């Protein structure tokens, strides 16, 4: 079923701060030191966004207020080959870059279920500027911080990962496992609008998923 | 160091070609190896000399692991290719320092849980193939023996490696692009130098190789004394 | 998952016309591990070869080593011809003398 | 009354393309080449974003379908001395940045009764990337590209003003006309999420206004 | 080239200062002045030296113009401090090109449109000003009748300004931090040279001053035959 | 709006030391049009002072010129002193010989 969903944001995840640069997720290894959401081993995705969701409104398609559906059945969150949350609402935006190459990305909106802590590679997005008239692309800094973030039981979070995919677009659920690409374009799509800088606290993001 | 075995067992194995083999290894040395074929844990390199209690007890742990090893294929709904790789061993801490990891079409999918005594995973893949070893006549039992007593404890008997070798220096000017120094022979591995690459020799020897793009060249390994520079 | 095996050509000994040496196709970080490499003489494939037991490295990806016991010259050309998944079209890493 | 929308986005304005920077009006000058939104001389705004809609779904607060309201009187769109668009709803968000400046963006729902044509001074965001864990910020790129852009008759826009306001908070809806400022930190917010690049066609942006 | 009135009226004048004031421009040079405190329009620089029936004709508009700017104040909701400013007049094209805005407390927001004659504007101010000026006997008639044969026409006849002055030059270096190039007395206005900055001078000529951070200066003017350069 | 004065001092002709000239204190670009200002004879206000027409540029914002019938000299300081209602502190601009 489709369920539409305001998400409440809450505070910034540290090392993110209010008024600075969003940082997520860059390297998807070591295996073990980074968080995985999908259904088996040939069929997951790496984390990059992490959001604090502080409140969560269910609507259907029908716009009407709906309560807090079960989990969607197999999907999960995981730490070294071990469960840390339930995902209850999920989509995946698909949208061409060079007729051969597509950024897909994955939102997942969870609650953890076992506290836990990860330290990854992190990074930013940005775009530089130039005088002319010319394309600017938004590309991953391609350096790295190794720092700690926290994810909190009982808390509801938002996790996206975004991959780019070559050769024909692909139909139903695509997962992929793949980092954040170095010297690559990328453009803020319906599942990156908030990893730019942390949206203000208490303020509303609107989704369409699937359960 | 480390007493480590390199577990890898394999759906489709092409012909005349082992669907399970094993590696053993002290260190930076290889000493064990084992393979479906055969079925035999036999000795490498320089500890094929001298007992047979030990090796005899190696051929049929090994000879369990493969069961299990070809038995977690079964486990998994059969839809090949796949391919099963499993790290086994531990280092001798100030204590120890246990090593269990399996993966799974080379993604990381299943450990072994120290404190519940059975092989760790939520995967769906990993649920299933720690049920049917765990279904198996005290395969959880001999692992946690394994981890924790055996594998250190051995480690310390050997303890009661050394071997150092310089390496054979060679620095030459190649072709460049209008406007390399390398290591022969050299063990332990452990040795610095641009763009270096490395690898090891089939006596156990390594070698290393580092060019930069253009001056002399800088080693240090634990068979030098002191560093030696080289010349053209 | 599915990764290209890094090729390297190398001797035991710094090579010497004349002397007996041996020489290394070292083929690591390839997945999964089924390969096809054979050394070659002059662009023929050498058949006395030997080769050590296939193993793998932390993130799990497989090593091997080929090697052959043989007498370099200055007219003599030696190569590795490795055949991979991953690969359409079989790679020759030819075997330069110092690297 | 509070009236929640769901804007179907559509093709970007030229000289927008659907996979390059979004271009905002920059400067406020000349008076009468401009595109101002308000109630009179002493309470309005110049546009910096503009973006087609081709569709809104229209929704009360307590989230059942709405007919299309009638446009709020006494706001309106206006180049050169004459009104060119009817309003039809209305938000503006402040977020503090330096405790004692806050950006605030007022974002507007507009269907243009006579089509019209501005040639402004155009710019985008952008944002550097250094190797440290410093603090990046947003900055509007100070040059500006002079180029006309279209509105047609019938059409809906979805039109944004940012501006930096020095001094206490204000109570009430802000009213300011200032031009995107050089060398000063800018963080996307609720208004300007969609102007970083362009949303794809056909896809939804939520927003809850005032009418 | 151009002849514009700059008109202007304040809700709140200071103490013995007009409220309704107006200039009067032929180009660069200005002809013409009136405020409310004297009533008259007078003759300016080498305008004053010769007839009636024109002067007295002017008189009469602007005391019309004065009736309609201060209008306006009553026409918007009494609020102050107001100020009306106001810029009519046109220039002779190859035809006329006319010029009619007006400002309210310094904000654009209202003209004379020529298709409907009468005063053009949507904002709340300018819905209320036009009123009430239409609302005056035959006020956008007149201004019409301004706008597209009585100014084009007045300026065709003063053409049946060529006036030069070459501007004295002096270069000079000041105190740099550790580690000006000036004009005076100009005409025409346009002279080119850094940071220049331009202004006028009391008897109608200009007076320009660019300084660079650190040679000789150049100058382009209308009364120098070929450009000049300039000494320390 | 409200726009703030930009004030520049400089003489109808070069300064010579003993000749009469002009002083004029060019003050343009402020609104409202309210505005005052007087021209100082070491640190002292001048009487005889004339200004010209108060008129506005392009932008609607005000510009006029006050000037004076002065002699120069090298021991005499003279300057504008300006007062707006974007100005809680009174402005003196000093006259420099060469601007």
């Amino acid at each position: 079923e489709t369920l539409k969903v305001l998400l409440t944001v809450g505070n910034p995840i540290s090392p993110n701060e209010t008024n600075k640069q969003t940082w997520v997720n860059k390297t998807i290894e070591p295996p073990g030191a980074v968080v995985k959401i999908g259904r088996d081993t040939q069929h997951y995705c790496t984390m990059n966004g992490f959001t604090l969701i502080t409140k969560v409104d269910w609507f259907t398609e029908e716009f009407q207020p709906s309560e807090e559906p079960a989990p969607v059945q197999g999907l999960m969150v995981l730490l070294d080959n071990h469960k840390k949350a339930d995902v209850y609402a999920a989509q995946q935006y698909k949208n061409p870059i060079t007729n051969d190459k597509q950024q897909v990305t994955s939102v997942f909106l969870v609650r953890v279920n076992e506290g836990f802590q990860v330290t990854n590679h992190l990074s930013y997005f940005y775009r530089n500027s130039v005088n002319t008239d010319a394309v600017e692309n938004i590309k991953i800094r391609s350096a790295t911080r190794h720092t700690t973030v926290r994810f909190n039981q009982g808390s509801w979070y938002l996790l996206t990962s975004t991959v780019l995919h070559t050769g024909p677009p692909v139909s139903g659920w695509l997962w992929m496992n793949q980092e954040l690409q170095n010297d690559q374009a990328y453009i803020i799509d319906q599942g990156i609008m908030h990893l730019i800088t942390p949206p203000p606290v208490s303020s509303q993001i609107y989704f369409e998923m699937a359960t | 160091l480390s007493l480590l075995y390199h577990l890898t067992a394999v759906s489709s194995p092409a012909p005349g070609t082992p669907a399970f083999w094993v590696s053993g290894w002290l260190g930076p040395q290889q000493y064990l190896s084992y393979n479906s074929l055969r079925g035999e844990a036999e000795p490498c390199g320089a500890w094929v000399w001298e007992v047979s209690w030990y090796w005899e007890k190696e051929t049929t742990d090994l000879r369990i692991k493969e069961k299990l090893f070809l038995e977690a294929f079964k486990a998994l709904g059969g839809k090949g290719p796949y391919t099963l790789q499993g790290l086994l061993g531990c280092e001798l801490g100030p204590t120890s320092v246990p090593t269990a990891k399996f993966a799974l079409n080379g993604e990381e999918f299943m450990n072994f849980d120290l404190k519940q005594g059975t092989w760790g995973g939520d995967w769906p893949e990993a649920l299933a193939i720690s049920q049917r070893w765990q279904q198996q006549d005290k395969a959880a039992n001999k692992e946690l023996t394994f981890l924790l007593f055996s594998c250190p404890h051995r480690l310390r008997e050997h303890l009661e490696l050394e071997w150092k070798e310089p390496p054979s220096m060679r620095l030459k000017a190649r072709p460049s692009s209008p406007g390399t120094c390398s290591a022969f022979s050299f063990y332990p591995p452990e040795l610095q130098l641009g763009q270096g690459d490395f690898g090891p020799n089939s006596d156990g020897s390594f070698h290393a190789s580092s060019s930069l793009t253009v001056y002399c060249c800088i080693v240090q390994h634990a068979g030098l004394a002191q560093p030696l520079r080289v010349e053209l | 998952i599915q990764r290209t095996p890094k090729i390297q050509v190398y001797s035991r000994h710094p090579a010497e016309n004349g002397k007996s040496n041996f020489l290394n196709c070292y083929v690591s970080g390839f997945h999964p591990s089924d390969i096809e490499v054979d050394l070659l003489k002059n662009g023929e494939r050498i058949e006395k070869v030997e080769h050590s037991d296939l193993s793998f490295s932390k993130d799990w990806s497989f090593y091997l080593l080929y090697y052959t016991e043989f007498t370099p010259t200055e007219k003599d050309e030696y190569a590795c011809r490795v055949n991979h998944v991953t690969l359409s079209q079989p790679k020759i890493v030819k075997w330069d003398r110092d690297m």
